[PDB]
């Protein structure tokens, strides 16, 4: 009800601009000191830049100060970021915030927008499936997986069997390879019921409008 | 500028039981009229930071009796005095009393259970993957505890370092286990000059092994 919502979010060449909107809705925006606040890959917490309910005051750490400008439209009920002059130390998820400018400092965060300054390029994951073979031999469990690799930006979304198959599942966090990303899911089903009943996983990338089904066949 | 340090990183507790959770500035943060801004926030990873204690030692809106802050000059306390599920998450200090405003590093609230081995599982190259010229081995290592194993691979009976990427999943909600993916990327032509391919699970002495060759 009262809610912040987050946009402008994408990936920059270093050096580039790019602007983040924050559309306030349930409460007299005008009325509210207003922050951006970054979360970076680490998990780090850093307030970038704060703005008073008239504008009148503004303030920045000096990491962003001359590249990012606060401002806001009370009328349209928005807080902007404009970032400038692009640095990889910029790559974070991007959150809004309110403040009472009439105590209760971020009382209420949106949902964030994620921002990648990289000359890393828009690329399609590679999908791979993870059968088992000979080994051994067998069990009441399965394991079988789905390695999706050598994608870029974040994120990939993973199900199996188009969300119907969602118990014992692990889908583990992306690493870096090179300049690229790599993620792998596990799921774990009955030895009776694989390869009897369909394995298949659904792989999304919306950064390339692709997406990638596999289903697992064994060896 | 007001660096603040929390105290410890990550903090197993059972499920019931209490919690601190220590901050402390590197110098002052009273304002003019007395008062100190520090805030207490909790984010779980599919979530937003929420706001809990304010001004060192008042609960926000909604927030239960459990969680209370305390805290004196420099040294600053969150206290979660009969821990539940719905609590487990990242903790920050925040100090709003000096531009910059500054937050603490985080503090991992995670829940104790009793250990539990891995379920090994390895997989090699798949045939798609070899006709881009690439071999990666993957190894699942899953549902254990303590967080804490180490993966150690093999290629025809010796350690193999390179190539090796691993990742960890957060806390299972449900069973309070870990879970390891550790992938072992290798060209398809040093992959075609070996057979045997392990991966094993140690700490835990002795490992839990798995095996195949190509």
């Amino acid at each position: 009800d009262v809610k912040l919502v987050e946009s402008g979010g994408g990936l920059v060449k270093p050096g580039g601009s790019l602007r983040l909107s924050c559309a306030a809705s349930g409460f007299t925006f005008r009325n509210y000191g207003m922050s951006w606040v970054r979360q970076t890959p680490e998990k780090r917490l850093e307030w970038v830049a704060a703005i008073s309910g008239n504008s009148l005051y503004t303030s920045y750490p000096d990491s962003v100060k001359g590249r990012f400008t606060i401002s806001r439209d009370n009328a349209k009920n928005n807080l902007y970021l404009q970032m400038s002059s692009l640095r990889s130390e910029d790559t974070a998820l991007y959150f809004c915030a309110r403040h009472d400018d009439y105590p209760y400092f971020f009382d209420v965060w949106g949902a964030g927008t994620t921002v990648t300054a990289s000359s890393a390029k828009t690329t399609p994951p590679s999908v791979y499936p993870l059968a088992p073979g000979s080994a051994a031999q067998t069990n009441s469990m399965v394991t079988l997986g789905c390695l999706v690799k050598g994608y870029f930006p974040e994120p990939v979304t993973v199900t199996w069997n188009s969300g119907s198959l969602s118990s014992g599942v692990h889908t583990f966090p992306a690493v870096l390879q090179s300049d690229l990303y790599t993620l792998s899911s596990s799921v774990t089903v009955p030895s009776s019921t694989w390869p009897s009943e369909t394995v298949t996983c659904n792989v999304a990338h919306p950064a390339s409008s692709t997406k990638v089904d596999k289903k697992i066949v064994p060896r | 500028d007001v660096l603040m340090t929390q105290s410890p990183l990550s903090l197993p507790v059972s499920l019931g039981d209490q919690a601190s959770i220590s901050c402390r500035c590197s110098q002052s943060i009273v304002k003019s009229n007395g008062h100190t801004y520090l805030e207490w926030y909790l984010q779980k990873p599919g979530k937003s930071p929420k706001l809990l204690i304010y001004k060192v030692s008042n609960r926000f809106s909604g927030v239960p009796d459990r969680f209370s802050g305390s805290g004196s000059g420099t040294d600053f306390t969150l206290r979660i005095s009969r821990v539940e599920a719905e609590d487990l998450g990242v903790y920050y200090c925040f100090q709003g009393s000096h531009i910059p405003w500054t937050f603490g590093g985080g503090t991992k609230l995670e829940s104790k259970r009793a250990d539990a081995a891995p379920t090994v599982s390895i997989f090699p190259p798949s045939s798609e993957q070899l006709t881009s010229g690439g071999a990666s081995v993957v190894c699942f290592l899953n549902n254990f505890y303590p967080k804490d194993i180490n993966v150690k691979w093999k290629i025809d009976g010796s350690e193999r370092q390179n190539g090796v990427l691993n990742s960890w999943t957060d806390q299972d909600s449900k069973d309070s286990t870990y879970s390891m993916s550790s992938t072992l990327t290798l060209t398809k032509d040093e992959y075609e000059r070996h057979n045997s391919y392990t991966c094993e699970a140690t700490h835990k002495t002795s490992p839990i092994v798995k095996s195949f060759n190509r």
